[PDB]
């Protein structure tokens, strides 16, 4: 309950905080169906991976008190990334 | 008219940047800005009667304000500034900031002033207000890369997302 | 002050956060929590260099500058199997595809 499993299509698993993952609205009403366990069978670890690290800025930067840097994005993920993205509505 | 629907769009796309701080007074402004690099900036409502919006940097001396006008349809800087032929005008203000940005991205002007009164105006990274979404930062990635999204192998539901907002910043 | 990781050993990945003060025991008692192993069945590893249970996370190279949260560190784990301990082993994520011509 404190953490969640998400499991990309070439198998990582992605273990992460419940309050984070629910940054994606589709995780989110998935969650709040089914088990702790969401099973992504088109998103590769390349991609799911970066969109953890998203969680993870999003939770911490929702205010401005600290200078919110930059989320660095490879242009090879990029195209995927943003399919991804628009997937997990996040 | 057609000039209405072009600012309703500009605005559109203010809300989509990230960095719009809508009602920000110039001190509020002055603190945010106090401890950030060189050339940081933000958008925000101005608090003068004749103007919409007004940009907020910060200078190696501290941070500092330059008005936005709008006339006509069309966004330039603060014409007390400088004559206006040589402040470009902009359908889009949005447009007008990335503009500003890309210039100083190619090294065509840098952050000492020009010493024959042309514009100065030093800009390198946004302040955020909030992280933006995944989709943003990919399609401000995207918008990096390459102009011609419509060749892009993405389905046209998301090369309909990239053409709303084609700025790299 | 706070650093941003990923515990990873074989194809898990965990995705938490710590202090720079936190100790490297401290982090183990994370991983118990989560995979079910006790401190003493587990290695943890930055890069290929043994992690010595007692000392902060700083003292072990896990700065803020270096393990930010849309950039984490990396923290290797290797769990006790009866008698000894296995080989440190991270699987690689999968590569990503060939930039299309006009992004390159
Ligand atoms: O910045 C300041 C000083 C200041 C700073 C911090 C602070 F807390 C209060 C005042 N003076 C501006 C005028 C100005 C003021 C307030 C405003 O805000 P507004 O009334 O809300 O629109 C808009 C403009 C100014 O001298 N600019 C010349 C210039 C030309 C070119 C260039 F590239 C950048 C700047």
């Amino acid at each position: 309950m404190m953490y969640v499993k998400l499991i990309s299509s070439d198998g990582h698993e992605f273990i992460v905080k419940r309050e984070h993952a629910l940054t994606s609205g589709t995780i989110k009403a998935m969650l709040s169906q089914f088990t702790n366990e969401v099973n992504f069978r088109e998103i590769p670890s390349h991609v799911l991976s970066k969109v953890c690290m998203y969680f993870t800025y999003k939770v911490r930067y929702t205010n401005s008190s600290t200078e919110i840097p930059e989320f660095p994005i490879a242009p090879e993920i990029a195209l995927e990334l943003l399919m991804a993205a628009n997937f997990l509505d996040c | 008219s057609m000039q209405a629907a072009r600012l309703a769009k500009a605005l559109r796309e203010l809300g989509q940047t990230g960095w719009y701080w809508g009602s920000m007074t110039v001190n509020e402004a002055k603190e945010k800005l106090k401890e950030a690099p060189e050339g940081t900036f933000l958008i925000r409502d101005s608090s003068h009667s004749d103007y919409l919006l007004t940009i907020s940097v910060k200078t190696s001396a501290g941070p500092t304000n330059l008005r936005i006008e709008y006339q006509d349809g069309k966004f330039r800087l603060d014409s007390i500034i400088c004559v206006k032929s040589k402040l470009k005008q902009f359908d889009s203000v949005v447009h007008l900031i990335d503009y500003y940005v890309q210039m100083c991205k190619d090294k065509r002007t840098g952050p000492e002033a020009p010493r024959n009164g042309t514009v100065h105006l030093y800009l390198t990274k946004p302040l955020y207000t909030s992280a933006p979404s995944l989709q943003h930062l990919c399609r401000l990635t995207i918008n990096k890369c390459t102009g011609a999204i419509w060749g892009l192998p993405l389905p046209t539901r998301l090369k309909d997302y990239l053409e709303e907002y084609k700025f790299q910043v | 002050m706070d650093v941003f990781l990923m515990i990873r050993r074989h194809k898990t990945t965990i995705f938490t956060d710590a202090k720079e003060s936190s100790t490297v025991f401290e982090l183990k008692r994370i991983v118990e929590g989560i995979l079910k192993r006790p401190p003493d069945e587990q290695r943890l590893y930055k890069d290929d260099q043994l992690l010595d249970d007692g000392k902060t996370l700083g003292e072990c190279g896990f700065t803020s500058q270096t393990a930010r949260p849309q950039a984490p560190a990396t923290v290797g784990l290797a769990f006790r199997a009866d008698d000894t301990f296995e080989a440190l082993c991270i699987e690689p994520f999968s590569s990503p595809p060939e930039l299309p011509d006009v992004m390159k």
